RNA sequence: CGGAAGGGCACCACCAGGAGUGGAGCCUGCGGCGCGCUACACUGACGGAGCCAGCGAGACCUUGGCCGAGAGGUCUUGGGAAACUCCGUCGUGCUGGGGAUAGAGCAUUGUAAUUAUUGCUCUUCAACGAGGAAUUCCUAGUAAGCGCAAGUCAUCAGCUUGCGUUGAUUACGUCCCUGCCCUUUGUACACACCGC
């Protein structure tokens, strides 16, 4: 409503040190964010395959159980 | 020990200043 | 694995073009996807 | 096809699978012969059973063990109680029951965890 | 599907996840203008319209003169004269009064006598006329629909909503 | 009886179907037994 | 049987839900109740009925002296027994426990000889609290002065106040034993200061005027650090309460 | 600085006899939480 | 307020044993107290050979090839632990157990102060000769021995926590002692027993 543009100036974001370039990008937040939403849905799938073989229940019967290298490729 | 001091200074000057702007903003409602 | 036969010359380059397409057309697919998905 | 009976020793972590088939009788252990188990002092505790009922049944069965899992001690457990498994289970099925009945009672009269496992489960007092 | 077997399932299921046809917009809209409205207007006619008319004394044809500084066709249809005729004798007043020869009458095929869905398919259709009417359902619908003029009966005349050239 | 039928293994057969002296077949005591006699001496 | 604990956890989960459910129906309710004008499930099945029964455990090769601290938890509860895990897996040791039929389990943790951790498990798949027990000191610490007197004690609760006390003084007082004598003369004290709970043996007796007690047992601050729903075997089920460390109010936020 | 937990509380004889006063007036009221048998 | 009688329990008791702490060295929590680890050798040391697991899956680890005694470095690929078993050397001597300390050398890492650290080779071979007064813990896959992995909000990094491997001697009775507890109205319902 009432505010400056200086005050609505611009922030930038300073980078990785420059003797510490062999271990490189400095991470921030939103490159943090997108890591531990990733980290957070792998777990969450572990923890329910884990779940599912605690409770296998092992009488489960499904119908399905019934069932040069060129040259060798070509060949086959 | 200096940490459970700056701690316990902390808490309290924040109770102060909260006590102090409830004051505040009841003075302003009344007044 | 696939099926291992032998090509000679314009059907090998066609096959390269075909490719070549293919993946232009994923990557315009996917960038037209996301601006939607941003807007 | 060829008769064949699969067993299952198990000591403390040693697993011993077990295929027995009719052959020319041999009994072989990881791809050696039983003669040559590993630690040379509990040999006779894996020839137990061949000895206890004699040689002529496994002169005809063909055996093959193969082993996973577990210390020395508890190897040679599980191969000795996969064996006797899997001659009785043979005799069960594809010769005489009584035969079946006869193996039985000599190996648990000498020894029952031969033939069942003894997992010594916890307790409180 | 037991309760506990549905809690469960529902458990398991956030950490899991964890021909057509499109009407053309008409030829006579820039993007609400509807420059398809230039005097002599047409107006359709609606029974509450009539009926507020005959309350507040202005005359229909003049009135509507009045309002919009241009020569004015007002259109009955058969749904509204229907509406009339079943209102019936206590409304003979407004029937005679739409019983006119300038009230140019138009058909229509429906089967039913619901005015509103007869002029609200009208206008959906066309978008050449403009709607008089005082109901504020009728009014809400038509207000959804765009670029279509809303002349309402109100006071001592009559009042004209969504033209830009009322004046 | 309804749900000892749905829910039983074996074959279970209907309960039962609902003046002048009537008899009592089943008799919980063996017949010579007098109440008294019965009666222990502590509870009298 | 593996089949008879995957269904009875599954409808422990639902009657911990419903139990959520309705408690916060009943903190909807409450402001009714004071216009006009209990304990938890499994201790309620088990709240005076039946005496429970303890299991406190080593970790696994312990030093003596958490040998020692292990023992003197045995000699604070009563219908204890102190059990030696050496090579007794988890499950296994669970297994056991339920299958002997026991009301709880407490496994000890220590660090070069001073006890820092503790976490009990009620065993018909109920509740683990893992306690950070800090400020440890032992009767084998401080000097031969005789024996516990290990009488049906007496308890105190002091400064128990949100759910999350109510819950940790509905476990604590049933690893107690039920329904004590009038003139039981032992009373363990958990004081409450600032999410510190801290407990002491005492005895009484009532003076000629007043009451003058002995301070006697173990000594420790404990404070609690996780509340998990499953026993102490699965390290995958649900968690109840978990403390927050990295918050912003972590030194200000009490019961958290 | 700052720091980020809470510190551990060291006994100290005020606190102590706080907590046996606290104690004394418990026993002294003899009104303190038990597991009652349950009736019936 | 005190006693008596009857009864139960307990590796804070008895009984039978085992394994530690306290002696040396190293490490580490407390300010002298305490916890772990290695030793004091022949049920061993050393050299060859045999080989058997489980828990674990957020410029890195790597298979293979090269050279270097080793430590290591070099070029290429993708995203199977120890104790143990057998054969052999040594033999009772602080000896070859022990590896403190010291010297010399070789390489790696950071870096630039001839800086610090790590690993390897050779030489030097200290204390320790089975640990007083005392003290602790323990009854079965338990005591003890041996390694492997991971650090998953508290506690831990010469450490905590899991995991597998090898696996015993001795009680499993008694209230005699040292304690602790319960009862001294069957209250409850048959037979029996007891009866202030
Ligand atoms: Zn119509």
């Amino acid at each position: 409503k009432l505010v400056h543009d200086v005050q609505k100036k611009q922030h930038r974001e300073r980078s990785q040190l420059t003797s510490r370039s062999r271990y490189g990008f400095l991470e921030k937040h939103k490159d943090y964010v997108k890591r531990a939403q990733d980290f957070h849905r792998k777990q969450s799938t572990l923890k329910v395959l884990r779940e599912k073989a605690k409770e296998r229940n092992p009488d489960e019967y499904y119908h399905a159980m019934h069932s040069s290298m060129d040259q060798v490729k070509l060949l086959k | 020990f200096e940490a459970r001091q700056r701690i316990e200074e902390k808490n309290k000057e924040s109770s102060d200043y909260h006590a102090k702007m409830a004051h505040i903003v009841n003075t302003i409602n009344t007044e | 694995a696939k099926r291992a036969v032998v090509l000679g010359g314009d059907e090998k380059k066609a096959r390269s073009f075909i490719q070549k397409v293919l993946t232009i057309s994923k990557a315009k697919d996917s960038k037209r996807k996301e601006q939607k998905a941003s807007q | 096809a060829v008769p064949s009976v699969q067993t299952f020793g198990k000591k403390k972590s040693a697993t011993a699978v077990a295929h027995v088939k009719a052959g020319k009788g041999l009994i072989k252990v990881n791809g050696s012969p039983i003669t040559l188990v590993e630690p040379e002092i509990l040999r006779f505790k894996v020839y137990e059973p061949l000895l206890l009922v004699g040689l002529d049944k496994f002169s005809n069965i063909d055996i093959r063990v193969r082993v996973t899992g577990g210390g020395h001690v508890s190897q040679v457990y599980a191969i000795r109680q996969a064996i006797a498994k899997g001659l009785v289970a043979y005799h069960q099925k594809y010769v005489d029951e009584q035969s079946k009945n006869e193996l039985k009672k000599a190996f648990t009269s000498y020894d029952r965890t031969l033939l069942i496992a003894d997992s010594r489960r916890p307790e409180p007092k | 599907a037991k309760k506990t077997r549905k809690f469960g399932l529902v458990k398991r299921t956030l950490n899991t996840k964890k021909t057509r046809n499109i009407p053309q917009v008409s030829s006579a809209l820039f993007f609400q203008y509807n420059q398809a409205i230039k005097p002599p207007y047409q107006v359709l006619i609606d029974t509450n319209f009539i009926n507020f008319s005959i309350q507040k004394k202005v005359d229909i044809v003049r009135g509507m003169m009045d309002c919009l500084l241009a020569k004015c066709n007002p259109l009955i249809t058969d749904c509204v004269m229907a509406e009339l005729e079943k209102l019936g004798p206590k409304y003979r007043i407004a029937l005679k009064l739409a019983r006119d020869p300038r009230i140019k009458r138009l058909s229509c095929s429906h089967k039913g006598t619901y005015a509103d869905d007869c002029l609200v398919h009208r206008v959906l259709q066309h978008k050449c006329y403009i709607v008089a009417t005082n109901d504020a359902g009728l009014k809400q619908r038509i207000r959804k629909i765009p670029g279509i003029p809303l002349m309402s009966v109100g006071g001592h005349a009559y009042v004209i909503e969504k033209l830009p050239d009322v004046f | 009886y309804k749900l000892d039928v749905l829910s039983s293994v074996h074959f279970v057969p209907k309960p039962a179907s609902t003046e002048t002296p009537t008899i009592s077949m089943e008799d919980a005591q063996p017949l010579y037994m007098s109440n008294a006699s019965s009666l222990a001496p502590q509870e009298i | 049987m593996l089949r008879r604990q995957a269904r009875e956890r599954r409808e422990y989960l639902y009657r911990k839900a419903q139990e959520l459910q309705d408690s916060q129906l009943q903190q909807k309710r409450q402001i009714i109740k004071q216009a006009l004008a209990q304990v938890d499930d499994e201790y309620a099945a088990t709240s005076g009925i039946m005496d429970p029964r303890i299991i406190v455990t080593t970790s696994r090769d312990p030093s003596t002296r958490l040998s020692q601290f292990a023992k003197e938890i045995k000699l604070l509860f009563p219908n204890a027994v102190r059990l030696n895990r050496g090579n007794y897996v988890m499950p296994n040791l669970v297994d056991a426990c339920k299958k002997s039929g026991t009301t709880d389990l407490v496994v000890l943790h220590e660090h070069r000889g001073v006890p820092t951790s503790l976490t009990i498990s009620h065993f018909p798949h109920g509740p683990t609290a893992q306690f950070s027990l800090h400020n440890v000191v032992m009767r084998h610490d401080i000097i031969n002065a005789g024996n516990q007197s290990e009488v049906n004690p007496h308890l105190i609760f002091d400064n128990f106040t949100t759910a999350l006390g109510k819950r940790v003084v509905c476990i604590l007082k049933h690893l107690f034993n039920a329904g004590p004598k009038k003139d039981s003369e032992r009373v363990i004290t958990f004081a409450n200061r600032g999410d510190f709970i801290s407990v002491r043996q005492h005895v009484y007796v009532r003076t000629r005027e007043g009451v003058e007690i002995a301070e006697v047992g173990p000594r420790f601050e404990m404070r609690l650090f996780e509340l998990r729903l499953g026993t102490l075997e699965n390290k995958d089920a649900d968690v109840e309460w978990q403390l927050r460390r990295f918050i912003r109010t972590a030194n200000k936020k009490d019961y958290l | 600085f700052d720091r980020t937990a809470k510190p551990v509380p060291v006994i100290t004889s005020e606190v102590t006899e706080s907590l046996e006063d606290m104690i004394r007036r418990r026993i002294q009221d003899s009104n303190f939480d038990d597991l009652q048998r349950r009736t019936l």
